Formats: structure tokens, C-alpha cells, sequence
RNA sequence: GGUGCAUGGUUGUCGUCAGCUCGUGUCGUGAGAUGUUGGGUUAAGUCCCGCAACGAGCGCAACCCUUAUCGUUAGUUACA
RNA sequence: GGCGAAGGCGAAAACUUAGGCCAUUACUGACGCUUAGGCUUGAAAGUGUGGGGAGCAAAUAGGAUUAGAUACCCUAGUAGUCCACACCGUAAACGAUAGAUACUAGCUGUCGGGGCGAUCCCCUCGGUAGUGAAGUUAACACAUUAAGUAUCUCGCCUGG
RNA sequence: AUUGGGCGUAAAGCAAGCGCAGGCGGAUUGAAAAGUCUGGUGUUAAAGGCAGCUGCUUAACAGUUGUAUGCAUUGGAAAC
């Protein structure tokens, strides 16, 4: 997912 | 099986329909049986008026019949030609010595009534018009008015034989066991080219807390 | 999204007194560019059973490419002792296909393609092993990468 | 700068012979305790990993959750770490159902809102045994619903003490795209869960410590000064009551 | 006059028996199941604890009448 | 629980004899698997001959029950049930799963062999059970003793 | 069901064993080269099939040219 937004 | 939901809150939380007296049981039978004719008059001749109800009052040779429809000009008519065709059935229905004034009033928020929400129900039906999607739309209309759950069923030839294949419609909260509940009641008989088409609907109408007594 | 039936079954479970005869159906939905999604769903008469399976086959769809308008190498749709067979066909022939495999390949904005079931033809296996077959295909460009040789070799 | 390996005296550590076998990449070849001993470097890589993803979850001005159900003490824990920072949590049983679906419990918090304001409004104007009846269900929505309730759309992150105990709630996030951390005890199965965190949970000291560091590494980036995240030394211990015996009956 | 084996309406029985279902969700390829199940508690699916279920509807319950006690408004054609 | 390929094998002893298990630097040097046809074995019942015959008990008689009872119950009661020599070759002869080979998570047991070594435990090589992952399965379920991943061979099946 | 089926409970693993013939069968090196692969040659009648074309007022139809396939023999290759 690497990282949220 | 039931009991008419009507009837069991009947002279206790709804005021009667016609209230009268005469002679003890001597013309009584001759006031009852002559003022449902103006009932019915009043249901069957004009479909186009959606008549909710009838009043009679009567006291020793005078009647005011007031009634509640949601389009008061058909019974009007035009430049009142039909106002006075209707009283005259009236008068010769009921005689010649009594005084008529009879009065029309328009009811706020007809809809929320169920005789003439059983009565669209009857001619939507009559009209061969698919009866599912007439239901659905006379429910979502009722409902949209601002009430409580409602109850419609229709049995009867549902465009054919094998008629055990009645459909029945509940949308809310309607609670026949509870006597302090506001309910109203109707029935029509949707005649259909196949027979015989019973329309019944019930209505919840708000709580009726604090009510003491009939209004 | 032309959300398609395929076949609604008059199902039934008994009660003392009775049978529940409660319908149901089963739909298909396409973009007809690469989203596909199915719904079953259980409900007493035709609209709300139909309203119930759209909003579950919309609910839940997914992707899938375009290979020249069509899939490009062989597979076998195995699913539930019911195979379904999709070959790349030449451009020209045209979709062709029984009802079920007809209306997903059709709403999945396909074109061409040989087809020809096996075993059983019970729409729901048919669905299943349809959709297992479409999406285990794996990309020419996905094993480019995991391989060496993706420069076009 | 962060965690260093003296804390960790007793924070590996299982029941033996039942630990799930596809996640012995974290652990090394077996000694003769039989209590599943773990890697403390991959150990700070991942609640680095884990930071790093809370810190920006939480500057992304999202809403995360935090579940907790065994006995008594991770449920104080996760009531202290909500009086301490305000966000949502869970202390009664995961509903089955609480994530995959939220209109009919949408629903039902705004009712339990609803009725919270009307108790603020009424001045004991109903009838006494109404009043009595009223706080009745009062309490028990708030039993019920007390964590969850200042949020409006379903959490963008959730954390877990054990994913084993609460492999409802792990499977319903897996439906959905959210992502979630759990501290992985070495039964758990490392495939479901996004985020892996070996550490023991059955310990209570270990428990504490790890809820405390990640509510710090969440609070820093909440601007609140981070109690337990990054402290040198001599914050970290907490009381316990005596920690060992970590085979179990 | 016929067809209640075309019917509407009405009524009987199970039975005033506690039962019958639905919305969303989950499980199962599927009929379907999970709520309705487990523990105590009642006449009751009555309630509450446990519970991948959360809620909702009909029913049951209470709102009606009626007898059982006291206070008040009233006094006859009663009573005195 | 153990052994046997299967049917089966349990009070004691002797003789003959089978195959089995673990480590085998030893030897030989592909001499192996499957096996049409052929051969051997093969629960009970049954047949022939001679014995033996306590108990049990087909058939048969009687007493009950029933509407009837040529059955269920009871009292008797023959073949047989046992041994010696020949025959029959069927059984739900089942793990309803042909044999052989290699691989594929795990856990709990149990028994045999080796070593360390009072058993208790540790591990190694094997058999035998339970639980259970992926995988398979129409589902039930199977899952290192597969109904999984495959190969070789034999036998078998094509609606009732 | 060679491409293209199964044999626990749906039809189907013989009651089991010893096993001739047959089928299949470890590793390494050389040769030959039956199979196996490819090169040439010969041959595999016409009509018909395919495709083009021509001619029928156009298909129906008639005709032209090209088109596969297998076998024998001959040059090689030498993984199996």
C-alpha cells in the first residue's frame, strides 16, 4: 500500500 | 377472522357517522335505512368527488348532511348546476317537508384518508392497470403525505383463475392490538371484468395520546 | 452497463402449511470495457430480487483487458466439475456462445472469441467457471516483467 | 533513539508446539524453552514501518480504531489510551458486522447520540420510572457503542492485540481495502494481516509497552508530547504483576 | 335456478396457541443457515447476559370497558 | 494394542518353519515394477467316508400371544456345530479406496529398533492412530498411510 | 473420452498371494542408425473438394489454372 494518501 | 379494526375503537376513540334520534323504534328503521342512501348515493354516483365521509344529523324533521371531499367543485359543479340536481336527489330521497342545507367542505390532506386512497385503488385496478405497480405507487404517494406505516391487501381474480394468490403490502408501524392508536379503515369493491376485486387499506395516522375521549 | 438477466428460478423451501415460493434471479452487468459483476440474491417478488442482485453484482466488479478486442492464448474455466472453454479467435468470426457465456463475454465489451461447454450447464457453474478462466489469464506484459526477456521476447 | 533491545528481558515467548508454521521467517531455529524467541532488528523495522504509516495516517487527517477483548487488562489499557488521546476505540465484543456494514449501525449511534441529548435536555420532566427506564438503555449503549462514536465514515486504519482472538474483526477489515496492524503472536497467520508485528501478547508488560509506544508514536503527530515514543530510558517500565510462565494449560 | 373446485365480503378450527417474517451483513458455488440459536426468567420470541450478527415489523404486552376501596359534584321518583 | 498378503491368529510346553525391523565401508552389479494366461491360499454354510457328540441349536413337535402365527417368547428337539481324509471357492472376503515409485505445511499421540541414558524425557529410522494447511472433492470428506502433485502396468464401467 | 472420460458413498479395484509371456524401466562412455527430424528424386488418373478465373441474362450450372495427402527410394543429423 506504500502509504495512505 | 379479525375484527374490523373500525369497529373495535368505534364509539370510543372515533365520534359516530350519524348521530340522530327519533320516536323509540317507531321511524328510527325508516331514518337509518333512508340516510344510507344518501351514503351511498354520495360513494357510488360520484366517483369523480372522492367523498371521504358523510355526516347525518337529524332531529325531528330537519338534516344536515355534511361531508368531506377532496374536490368540492364536481359536487358544485358548474355555476352550481350540480349542487342543486344533487340536493333535489337528496329532498326526493328523503322527502319534502324537511329542510336539506346541505354544506361541502374540502378536507386537508385528503390523502391521508383511506377510503379514497381504496377508492383510486378500486378504479386503478377496474382499468386492467397491473396491480403491483399500482399498489407500489399508491404506497410511495400515501406514505410520502407525512404518516405512519400502512397496510394494503387485495384479494380476488388477480387477471385469472386461482385466486389463492393474493398479495398483501406492510410498511410500518400500524398497531391493530393497540385501542389508543388513531387507525382508519375502508374497503371498496373494485368490480373487474373477471368478477369481484375486495381493496382494503389501513392507515396509521399518529398517536392519539391524551385523547380522553371521541372528538 | 446494460445489467443483463440470464435465468430466474421459482425456488422453494417448505413449512408446516405451505411452500415459500420465492423467486430469485440471476443478472449480469458489464461497462462493456472491462468491468463485469454478477448478482444472485433471494427476494419474494421479481423487481426487489432484481434491485437486490444489481446492487450486488455492481456492488463487487473488477477489471480485465483487451487483447485486439479479444483473449489472446487458451485456457479451461475449471470451476465446480464444470468446464468452459474460451479460444482466441481470428477478428472477424464474431462473438459466439450459448446464453450465459454469450452475456458475459458480450458485457464485457468482447468481440471474437471460441467457445464451447463442457460438463455441466447450470448457469451459476457456468458464471463461475467463465469468470475463473478470464481472470487467471495472466497478461503478456505481467510475465514480461517477471521474466527476463520482456523486451518483446 | 528509538526502543533500544535492553527493554526486551521477557517479550518472546509462547505456548509451544503451537505456533502456525509459514511465519518461522521470523523466528530462528528452536532452543530448548520451546518458547517462540523472535528478531528484535526486524522487530524495530516494523514498528518503524508502523510509525512512519500511523504519523501519516494521522496528519492526513483520518480516523483510526483501536480493538481490544481479552479479559480486563488490554481492555483498561485501550480505555486508558483513549482517555489519553481522543479517538475511537472498542471494549465489548466486536460486533460481527461493525466494518462491512455501518448504515445499520450508523443508525444506531445516532440514536444512542440522539437519546444522550435528550437526557442533557430533560430535566427529570419525564416519569421517574421513564428516567430510570431511559438511562437504562443509556448504559447499555454506551457499553456497547462507547468507543465508536465520534467518527462518520468507517476508520481509514485500525490496530489489533491479537488477530487470532479477533479474527472476526482481522477478516472483516480484509474484506474491505483498509489496511491493518496487529501485534502477531506466533500462532497468527502473517498472510492476512497487512502489517506485522511479532511480539508476545500474552505478557501484559509486553502488551502495555507496545499499545503505549504506538499511542505515543500516533499522539506526536497529534502534537502531544510522546510519553513513551522516542524517551531515552526510564519511562518505559511500567508496573506489573509478576510476568513469566508463558506456556499455558 | 347452477357453479364456495371462479369468487368479494363474513365466519369456524388450530388458538389468545407464541409463534410468523423482513432490511442490511456474513457464511455456503446452491437450496439454505446465521436474527429466531446458548443461560437463567416468565402465560408469552416477557426481559435481560453470551453470541457474525445489527436492527425492524405482525403477534404477546400496556392504552378500553367492567367489579372490588376511599375522596369529591349532585341531590330525586331514591334514602331518610 | 501386536503379527499375517488376505481369510485370521490370545491357558501352557516342545520340534519344524515363515516372513518381518535398524545400522550395514561387505558382496554382486540394473539381476526392478506390473502381471493376460498358469499356479497357491481363501470366513461361514454345505457334500462324501470313519469317528466323536457336554452344551448350543436348522428342520420337527408341544405350550402361550394374536383375528390368523407355518414367526417374535417358552419346553423339548434332529442335521450340524468338534477331529482325521477328499470337495465346494462364495461373503458388507470393506479402508466399499489395485499395486509400485518420488515430492508436498504443521501439530498431538502410540508401538518397535539404535545410540545418549534409572523410566521420565532427546533425537534417529520405521509401523500404527488422532488433529489439521494449501491442494483436491458434486458435497460429505481426504490430506505425508491422500481420494493432492505425476508417471508405469494390470483389472474394471458406459441409463434403469 | 488418441486428441477428449472415470473407478470411497452416484455404474466401475478381481478376496488375497506366487508368478511365465508381454508392457514399461538407474547412471556413464563409443559405434551403428530401426524409430525419430530434415534435403533431393519418383509416384499418388480424371472428375469432385478448396481458391482464383472464364462462359452461360446471373446463381442452379459448364469449363480453365493452381491447390493438398501418402508411400518407395536416395543425402545427411545423431538429442532421445
Amino acid at each position: 500500500m506504500g502509504n495512505f494518501d | 377472522q379479525k375484527v374490523n379494526s373500525n369497529g373495535l375503537r368505534f364509539g370510543i376513540n372515533k365520534n359516530w357517522i350519524s348521530r340522530w334520534t327519533a320516536n323509540s323504534h317507531a321511524q328510527t328503521a325508516k331514518w337509518l335505512i333512508e340516510d344510507e342512501k344518501i351514503r351511498n348515493l354520495f360513494f357510488v354516483n360520484y366517483r369523480n368527488a372522492q367523498v371521504s365521509n358523510v355526516e347525518i344529523e337529524r332531529t325531528q324533521a330537519t338534516v344536515d348532511v355534511f361531508v368531506y371531499a377532496a374536490q368540492p367543485a364536481f359536487l358544485i359543479g358548474s355555476e352550481n348546476k350540480n349542487i342543486q340536481k344533487i340536493t333535489k336527489q337528496i329532498k326526493q330521497i328523503i322527502g319534502r317537508t324537511t329542510n336539506l342545507d346541505l354544506t361541502i367542505n374540502e378536507i386537508g390532506s385528503p390523502m391521508l384518508s383511506a377510503r379514497i386512497i381504496a377508492r383510486d385503488l378500486a378504479n386503478a385496478i377496474e382499468a386492467r392497470v397491473p396491480l403491483r405497480t399500482a399498489m407500489r405507487q399508491s404506497l410511495i404517494k400515501v406514505l410520502k403525505a407525512g404518516a405512519n406505516g400502512i397496510k394494503v391487501l387485495v384479494s380476488g381474480r388477480l387477471n385469472g383463475a386461482e385466486i389463492a394468490r393474493d398479495k398483501m403490502y406492510i410498511e410500518g408501524n400500524m398497531p391493530l392490538s393497540t385501542l389508543r392508536a388513531d387507525i382508519d379503515y375502508a374497503l371498496e369493491k373494485a368490480q373487474t371484468t373477471y368478477g369481484v376485486i375486495g381493496v382494503k387499506v389501513w392507515i396509521n395516522r399518529g398517536m392519539i395520546y391524551t385523547k380522553g375521549l371521541n372528538r | 452497463f446494460e445489467e443483463r438477466i440470464v435465468k430466474l428460478k421459482r425456488i422453494s423451501k417448505t413449512t408446516k402449511g405451505g411452500r415459500n415460493m420465492r423467486f430469485s434471479v440471476l443478472v449480469v452487468v458489464g461497462n462493456r470495457k472491462g468491468k463485469i459483476g454478477y448478482g444472485i440474491a433471494k427476494a419474494l417478488e421479481v423487481p426487489n430480487a432484481i434491485k437486490k442482485a444489481i446492487k450486488a453484482a455492481h456492488n463487487s466488479l473488477h477489471t480485465i483487458e483487451i487483447h485486439k478486442g479479444s483473449i489472446y492464448h487458451e485456457v479451461i474455466g475449471r470451476s465446480g466439475a464444470s468446464r468452459v472453454l474460451l479460444k482466441p479467435a481470428p477478428q472477424g468470426t464474431g462473438i459466439i456462445a450459448g446464453g450465459a457465456i454469450r452475456a458475459i463475454i458480450e458485457l464485457a465489451g468482447y468481440s471474437d472469441i471460441y467457445t464451447k461447454n463442457l460438463g455441466r450447464n447450470t448457469p451459476i457453474n457456468m458464471i463461475h467457471a467463465t469468470m475463473d478462466g478470464i481472470l487467471k489469464q495472466l497478461s503478456p506484459r505481467r510475465v514480461a516483467i517477471l521474466r527476463n526477456k520482456n523486451l518483446n521476447e | 533513539s528509538l526502543a533500544k533491545l535492553g527493554e526486551m528481558r521477557t517479550h518472546v515467548g509462547m505456548v509451544k508446539r503451537y505456533w502456525n508454521p509459514k511465519m518461522g521467517f521470523f523466528i530462528e531455529p528452536e532452543r530448548k524453552h520451546n518458547n517462540d524467541h523472535f528478531v528484535l532488528e526486524l522487530q524495530r523495522q516494523s514498528l518503524q514501518t508502523a510509525y512512519n504509516y500511523v504519523k501519516e495516517v494521522a496528519q492526513n487527517n483520518g480516523q483510526i480504531l483501536f480493538v481490544g477483548t481479552k479479559n480486563d487488562y488490554v481492555k483498561k489499557l485501550v480505555n486508558n489510551i483513549a482517555k489519553r488521546v481522543d479517538v475511537a476505540f472498542i471494549t465489548q465484543r466486536w460486533l460481527g458486522g461493525t466494518l462491512t456494514n455501518f448504515k445499520t449501525l450508523s443508525i444506531s449511534i445516532n440514536k444512542l447520540n440522539k437519546l444522550v441529548e435528550k437526557q442533557a435536555e430533560n430535566a427529570a420532566d419525564l416519569t421517574k420510572k421513564e428516567n430510570l427506564m431511559l438511562s437504562r438503555e443509556i448504559e447499555r449503549l454506551e457499553k456497547f457503542f462507547g468507543g465508536v462514536k465520534s467518527l462518520k465514515r468507517l476508520p481509514n486504519l485500525l490496530i489489533v492485540d491479537d488477530p487470532v482472538y479477533e479474527k472476526n474483526a482481522v477478516a472483516e477489515a480484509n474484506i474491505l481495502r483498509i489496511p491493518v496492524v496487529a501485534l502477531c503472536n506466533t500462532n497468527t497467520n502473517p498472510e492476512l494481516v497487512d502489517f506485522i508485528i511479532p511480539a508476545n501478547n500474552h505478557q501484559p508488560q509486553s502488551t502495555c509497552l507496545l499499545m503505549n509506544l504506538l499511542a505515543d508514536a500516533v499522539a506526536e503527530a497529534k502534537a502531544m508530547p510522546t510519553m513513551f515514543a522516542y524517551k531515552p530510558d526510564e519511562e518505559i517500565q511500567i508496573e506489573i504483576p509478576q510476568k513469566q510462565e508463558a506456556p499455558r494449560q
